[PDB]
C-alpha cells in the first residue's frame, strides 16, 4: 500500500529521478491541512456503529426483498455478514482518508469484490445503495460545525466523497 | 514500505480495528516532522551534483588503488568512474526519498534489500560506499531537525553496510 | 496494551530491527498529545463524583423501569443502585487511564474484552451504559484537545457497545 | 510490556484508583524531557555497528581463549552467533530507553538468558564484560556535546547505564 | 446442520469408514423419536397464530416500556409491533423445523449463528425474546415426549440468549 | 449435505413457511419404513469386500487391456487405486441410502470426478461398468429373503439403484 | 474416555475373560433406568445458563474479595473466564452422567486443573464453593416432580452429586 | 472407542457444546438395542468352548496342509494347534465385547489395529481366520436382532481381513 | 525412483546446492558397479523363460494345494497357472530393471507400492512369491559382484513380503 | 525425474518388456565415457560464480535498458533476483548433465517459467540471452585442454549445449 | 556434516528404510576416492608452512595497500600479518579435512556458515582470500586425482566468497 | 552424526591440529578393510525380516507374561509396535556399521529411549533381551564362510557386536 508520500516517491523512482519542487509543494499543502484530515477520520470513526446501523436500516426499508425469507440478507448469519461488509468498507474508506491515498482501499478491499458478490448471488447494486447512504451520513458528520475550530473542509470532504464513490462503483 | 502512515494503517488493519487516537498521534508526529524533512529534501536535491562528485573524489583519495588497478570492479578507467558516480547518486537519491516519506522504507525496498548479494557478486567493497556516505554527512550543510533526520538515514545505510 | 510507545517498539521487535526515525516520530506525536491528555485526566478525576452520580440519575431518567422493576439486574433497591454507580465509575476510571496512556489499551484490557459475555450473562443492557457515557460526554466541561481526546475514548466505548 | 505510562496505570488498576495529582505531575516532567530521550535512542542506534564491533574486537584481545581452537567464539558460526548476541542485547536496551521502562528488556531478552548460556557452555562473565564495553561506548556517544542543543542529560545517562547494568548482571 | 442422521454420516466419513452398528443405532433413536416430533410439529403449526399473537401480548404486558419508548427498536407503533410478532414467528417456525429434523441444526443455521451481532447492532433485548419463548413453552399445550422435545428446543434458544 | 428431513426443511425456510400437513405425512411414511432402509445399509456394508473384489475381477476379465502393461490398471500402485475408487463409490452410495438423500454422494464423491479421470487418462466408461456391476450385486444382497422378516422393499430397492445410476452417469 | 459399557469391557480384557452373568446383569438394570438418566441430563442442560449465573452471583455475594479491584475475578476478561470455567465444569459433569462413567470428566477436565490454577493464582477453594452451589441447584432441578412421570431417582441423584464432588475435590 | 455413547460425547465435546436432543436420541437407540446385545453376549459366552473348537476344526478341514506343514506358523504340532484355538477364542471374545458396548470399538482397539503387520510377519493367512468367522456365523444359533447385530461384527472382522 | 544418480541430484536440489565432490563420488560408485549390473541383467534376460517356469514349479511343489483347490486365487486350472507365471515374470523383469538402474526404484514404483492391498483383496499368499524368489536366487548361476547385487534385489523383495 | 538409466527402464515397462541387448549396449557406451561427464560437471560447478557473474556483466552491457531506472533488473532486490535466476538455471543444467537426462531441468525449472516471467513483466528474451551467454562460457571451460587427460568430449559438449538451448527456448 | 557416508545414511533414515545397494554404491565411490584424498591431505600437510607463507605473500603482492594502509583489518603491522597468516592457515586446514572426509562438510560447518557476517563486520575483503586460495591451487604440486579433488575444495571455497 | 572420518576431523579441529601421519594411516587401514564392512551391511540388511521375526518369536517363548492378556505385547496394536521397535533398532545398528561410528545410533535411536519405555510401562529389560537375540543371529550371518572371498573379519564382528551391546545397555 502507498500513502500520499510514498506514492509519488514510487513514480519518481521509475523515472529514476528526484522529486521536483512542484511535487514537493503538493505534499506540503497536504501537510498544511493535516489537522482537518485527522478530524474527519476521528469524526467518522467515532460514529461508525451509527453510520452503519442507520444506513442498514434504511436499505432494508427501501429494499424489503433483501430481508424477506429467501433474500440474501435473510437469516442471522447472512444479516450479520451483510452488516459486517458495510463496516469493513467504511473502515477501509477511513484508512484511505488517513493515508491520503486510495491504494489500501482498492488493494485490500475493492479488489475482486464485484466478482465475489457475483459468485455469492449478493446484489451488488444493493451494496452500492448502502454505501451511498453511509457516504451521506459520514459527510454530514464531518461537516458539523459544533465543537470544532471553524474553517473550510470542502476539499477534504470532496476527497472523502471520492473514496465512498470508488467503493460503490466497484460493486456496481 | 516502512513509513509512519503506512505502518499505522497496517497494524490497525492486521488487528481488524478502526483507526484510534494511537494512530492519530502517529500522524501528528509524522506531520510535525514532515515540515523539516520536505525542506531538507529540497536542499539536498539542489546540491546533488556537487555532493556526488565530491563523495566520489573522497573515495578515490582514501582508496587510491581503485583508480589504478585493472579490473571491471574498479574505476581506473572512465567506465568505472561513471559507474561509481552513478552508484553514489543512487545512495543520495534514496536518502531524499526517505526524508519525503518520513522513514527508511524507500531505501529498504530499492537499495538495501539485496545489496549484499550485489557487492559480493561484483566484488564491490562496502568500505568504498561507507566513505562516500560519511562525506555526504559532513557536507550536506543541513541544520536543525533537517540535519538530524538526514543523518539518521545516512547512518542507517552505513550500519547496513557494516 | 494499545498505546503509541508500546506499539512502536512491538512492531520493530517483530521485524527484528532497531528503532528508526519512523518510531521516533510516533513518540513525538505521543509526547505532543500527552500534555492535553494528562490535564484532561486530572480534571475528570476531580469531577468524578458529580459525574458518576449525575450519569446514574440520567440513566434512571431515560429508563425509569430500571428502578421500579424487581430483579437482581435492576436498580430498584439500594443494592442495585450501588452496583450501577460502581459500574459507571469503572467506565470513567478507564477513560482517564486511556488519556494518561494515550491509547485505548487500558480500556481494551480491563473492560472491553469480555464485556459481551458479562452483559449477556447478567442481563445488563448496553443501552443503559451508552446513556451514561453520553451524559459524561456532555458534562465533563473540558475544552480544546483535552475534550477531543476525552470524547474519542467515550465514543470508543459506546461503539464497543453498539 | 509496559511503557512509563501503562506501567503506572496497571498498578493503579490493581488498586482500583485513579492516578493521584502528584503522580500525574511526575509523568509531566517526564514528558518535558522527552526530546533528550529520543536523541539518546537515535545516537545509540546510529552507531550500533561501531559499538558492537569495537566492543567485540576489544573483548577478544582481552580473552584470546574465546577465539582459539576449541574456544566458544571459534569457528564462523559461533563468532557470528556471538556478534549477533551483542547486537540483540544492545537493541533491547534501546527499546527500554525508548519506552521508559525495563519490562521489554527483562521479558523478551534477559528472561532465562543466564540459563541458556550455562547450557550452551557460553561463559556469561565474558558476555557481561562485553555488555560493559558496549555501555562505556554508548554513554560516550550519548554524552557527546557535538552537534546538539546543550543541556543536562545526566539523569538520562543514569537511566541508560542502569539498563546496561541489568543486562550484565542477568548473564553473570 | 446437526441432526442424528447427518452427524452420523459425518463422523463415519471423517474416519473413512463404512457405516456400522453404532450409526444404525443412531438412526433407530431418531426414527423412534420422530413419531413424537412430527406430531408436535403438526400441533404447533395449527396453533401458530394464537401462540405468536399471545406471546407478543405477554411480552408487551411484561415489558410495558416496549410500547411506550420511542425508537426503531421498540414497539411504540404498528411497524414495531409487526416486526416483533414477525420475530416471534421466526422462533416458532425454527422450533417446528427442529422437531421435524430431530436436532437443533435448523435453528443453529438460520437463527442462532449471528444473533449476537444482530441484537447488539439493533439494540434488541434478549430478555424480550426469552419472555416470549417462556410463554410458548407454557401454552403450546403439548404433552408426553412431544412436549419434552419441544421444550428442549425452546430452552435451547433461551440458553443461547442468556 | 442434507438428510431426508433437512432437505424438506431447507426448501420450506426459503419460502418462509412451515411444513404442510401433506409434507409432514410424507416424511411420516419414510419413518414407517425405516427398518427396511437400515437393513439394506447393513447388508450392503456387510458384503463390501465381496462386492468390490468380484466386480473388479469381472471388469478386468471383460476389459483385459486395462491390466496389460501400459494399461491404466497395470502396476501395483495403479491397481490398488482402482480398487480403492470402487470401494469409495460403494461407501458413498450407502451413505446416501442411510440419509435418504443423494447430496452426500453428489457433493463429496461425484463432484468433479469426471474431470479427474479425464486428467489422469482413466477411462470413465470402464468405471461405469464396474459401478453397474456393484449395483447388480448389491441389489441381490438387499432383496435376499433369507433370515429377515418378509415384506416389500421394492421402493427402497429402486431408490438404491438410483444412487448407483447417478454415480455411473457422473463418470461416463 | 469410557462409558458404562466399555469401562467394564476394558477391565475384562486385561484379565483375558468374557463378562460374567453378574457383570452383564448389573449393566442390565442400568439400561432399565436409562430413561431417568436421560431426563436428568436434559433437565440440567436445559437450565445451564440459570444454574451458572445464579451460582456465580451467589459466590460473588459471599466472597466479595473476588470481584474487588485486584481480585481474581476482577476486570471483564477475568470475570468472563470465571463464568466460562463454571459452565465448562457443568458441561463435563453432564457428559459423565450421560456416559455413566467419570473418565471424560477426569481425563479431559479435572486433570491438571489444580496446578494450572495454582500457577494462575486462582483460588481453588472458591472454585469448589461455586461448584458446590451449582450442585445444589442441579439436584433441585433433576428432582423436580412437576411435569414428569413420578418414580425414584435417588440413586441417580447420588451419582450426579458424586461427579460434582469429584470436581470440587480436584481443585479444592 | 467407537460406541454410540462415547462417540456422541466425543463429537459434542469436539464442538464445545452441551449435549442436546440429538445426542439423547443416540442414547435412546443404544438403549433400545442393548436389550438384544446383552442377551447375545450371554448366549455366545455359554457356547464359547464349542464355537471355538468347531471353528478351529472347520479351518483345518478347509486347509489340511495347516495341520501337516512344518513351520512355527502352522498347526502341525500341539503348540501350533493351541496358538490357533487361542487366536480364534480372541476373535470370539472381541465379538461379545462389541455386543456389550454396542459398537466395533473394542475389536478395533484390541484386535483390528495392527493385525496386518502381525499376519505378514508371522506368515499367518487371513483366509484361515475368515473361515473360522464364517463358521461362528453359521453356528451361534442366535435369533432376531441379537443375531443381526452379532453377525454385523463378524462380517466386519471378515471385511477387515479381505 | 531411488537410483544413485537421482538421489544424489535430489538431496542437492533439496539443499539448494550445486553438485559437489560428494555427489561425484556417488556417481563413481554407480558407474563402477554398472559393469557387473549390466552383465547380470543380460544373463538373467537370456535365462528368463527357464527361471520363470522353474520358479513356478518350485512354488507348486512347495504348496501342492495351489494346484488343487478350486477358486480364482489358485492355479488349479490353466488360467490360474498363466496368471502365476505372469506374476513371477513381473518380479524377474523388475529385478533386471533394478540391476540396470542400480537401485530398487523400479521395483518400489511398479511393484512394491500397493502389493499388500492386492494380495489381501485377491487373497494371494506372500509366501508363494517368497518361494519363487528363493528359487531364482539359487538358480541364476551368476557369480562375482553380479551375483551379490542381483541377490540383494531378490532379498529386498523377500523382505518387502515378510 | 529420470536419469539416463531409468528413462530407458521406463519406456520398457510400458511395453512390458525387458531391455534388448542393443539397449544395454548403448547404456554401456555411456558408462564408458562417464569420467568425461563427471569432469564436465566438476568443471562447470567449480567455475559457477565466474560463469554467472561474467554472463550478467555482459548481458547488462549489451542490454543497458535492463539496469536503467524502471528496468526489470533495476533496484538491488531485482538485481539480486536476476543473478539468482541465472545461478538456478545453471545449477539445473549441471544436474541434467550429471543425470544424463533433461527431465530434472524440465520438471523442476523450466515448467511454467514463461508465464511466471510474463506475469512479473520480466523480459523472457533477455533471460534467454543471459542463458546463451552462460552456454558459451560453460562449453569453453569444459573444453579447456589444460590439466586433463586428452580425449574427445565433442559428443558431451553437444549434450550440454542442448540443455542450455532447451532452457533458453523455454523462457523466450 | 556432508560426506558421502553420512548423507547416504541420512537419505535412508529420512525414508525410514534399511540401507540398500544404492547406499553401498555410494560407499564404494567414497572408498575408491579415499586413496587420493589421504595422499593429497598428507602432502598438503607437509607443505603447510611453505604454502601459508607463499599464499600470504601472494595476497600482499596483489593488494599492496593491505600492508600500507592503517586499520585493524589490514596487515601493515606484525599483528595484522599474523592474523592473515592464521586465517589462511585455517583455510588450508579445512581443505585437508575435506580431503580426509571426502566432502565439504568440515568446511561448511567450521568456516563457511557465518563467514559473510564476519567479513562484513571486521571489514575484510573476500577478494584477499580468493587470491590466497588461487595461489595454493597453483603451488600444491599434487598430480592426478589427488590434485583434481584438492582443487575442487579450493574452488568450492572460492565460489562461497564470490 | 559422524562417520569414521568426520569423527576424527572433529576431534582434530577442537585442537586446531591437522591430522597426524598416524591418524592418516589408521584411516587408511579402515579404507583397506572396507569391502568387508560393506559385505556385513549387505548380509544383515538382506536378512532383516527373519532376524527380527525369529528373535521376537524366541523372546515371547522365553517370556510368556509379555503376550498374555494384560501384557505389554498383548493386543495387535501393541504387538505390532513391539515388532516395529526391534526392526527400528536393527536398522540403526546397520547405519552405525556402515558409517563406522555409533553417533547415528546413540543420537537418533537410543537417546531418551529408556525414559520412553518407563513412561509407557514397557519393560526395557525385555527389549534388551530381544536385542541380544538379534545380535546372535546377525553375527552368525556375517561370519558365514560360504559364497565369499576368504579372510579374517574378526575385528569387524567385534565392532558390530559392540553396537548391539550399546543398544541393549541403553534400555536395560
Ligand atoms: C572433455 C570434457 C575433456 C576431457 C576429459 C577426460 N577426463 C578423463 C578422465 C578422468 N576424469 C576423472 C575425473 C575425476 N577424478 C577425480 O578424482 C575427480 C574429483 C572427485 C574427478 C571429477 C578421472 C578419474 C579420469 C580418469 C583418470 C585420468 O585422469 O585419465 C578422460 C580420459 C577417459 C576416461 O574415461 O578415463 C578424458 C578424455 N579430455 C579433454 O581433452 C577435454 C578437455
Amino acid at each position: 500500500m502507498f500513502d500520499a508520500f510514498t506514492k509519488v516517491v514510487s513514480q519518481a523512482d521509475t523515472r529514476g529521478e528526484m522529486l521536483s519542487t512542484a511535487q514537493i509543494d503538493a505534499l506540503s499543502q497536504m501537510v498544511a491541512e493535516s489537522n482537518k484530515r485527522l478530524d474527519v477520520v476521528n469524526r467518522i470513526t467515532s460514529n461508525a456503529s451509527t453510520i452503519v446501523s442507520n444506513a442498514a436500516r434504511s436499505l432494508f426499508a427501501e429494499q424489503p426483498q433483501l430481508i424477506a425469507p429467501g433474500g440474501n440478507a435473510y437469516t442471522s448469519r447472512r444479516m450479520a455478514a451483510c452488516l459486517r461488509d458495510m463496516e469493513i468498507i467504511l473502515r477501509y474508506v477511513t484508512y484511505a482518508v488517513f493515508a491520503g491515498d486510495a491504494s489500501v482501499l482498492e488493494d485490500r478491499c475493492l479488489n475482486g469484490l464485484r466478482e465475489t458478490y457475483l459468485a455469492l448471488g449478493t446484489p451488488g447494486s444493493s451494496v452500492a445503495v448502502g454505501v451511498g447512504k453511509m457516504k451521506e451520513a459520514a459527510l454530514a458528520i464531518v461537516n458539523d460545525p459544533a465543537g470544532i475550530t471553524p474553517g473550510d473542509c470542502s476539499a477534504l470532504a470532496s476527497e472523502i466523497a471520492g473514496y465512498f464513490d470508488r467503493a460503490a462503483a466497484a460493486v456496481s | 514500505m516502512k513509513t509512519p502512515l503506512t505502518e499505522a494503517v497496517s497494524v490497525a488493519d492486521s488487528q481488524g480495528r478502526f483507526l484510534s487516537s494511537t494512530e492519530i498521534q502517529v500522524a501528528f508526529g509524522r506531520f510535525r516532522q514532515a515540515k523539516a524533512g520536505l525542506e531538507a529534501a529540497k536542499a539536498l536535491t539542489s546540491k546533488a551534483d556537487s555532493l556526488i562528485s565530491g563523495a566520489a573524489q573522497a573515495v578515490y583519495n582514501k582508496f587510491p588503488y581503485t583508480t589504478q588497478m585493472q579490473g571491471p570492479n574498479y574505476a581506473a578507467d572512465q567506465r568505472g568512474k561513471d559507474k561509481c558516480a552513478r552508484d553514489i547518486g543512487y545512495y543520495l537519491r534514496m536518502v531524499t526519498y526517505c526524508l519525503i516519506a518520513g522513514g527508511t522504507g524507500p531505501m529498504d525496498e530499492y537499495l538495501i534489500a539485496g545489496i549484499d548479494e550485489i557487492n559480493r557478486t561484483f566484488e564491490l567493497s562496502p568500505s568504498w560506499y561507507i566513505e562516500a556516505l560519511k562525506y555526504i554527512k559532513a557536507n550536506h550543510g543541513l541544520s536543525g531537525d533537517a540535519a538530524v533526520e538526514a543523518n539518521s538515514y545516512l547512518d542507517y545505510a552505513i550500519n547496513a553496510l557494516s
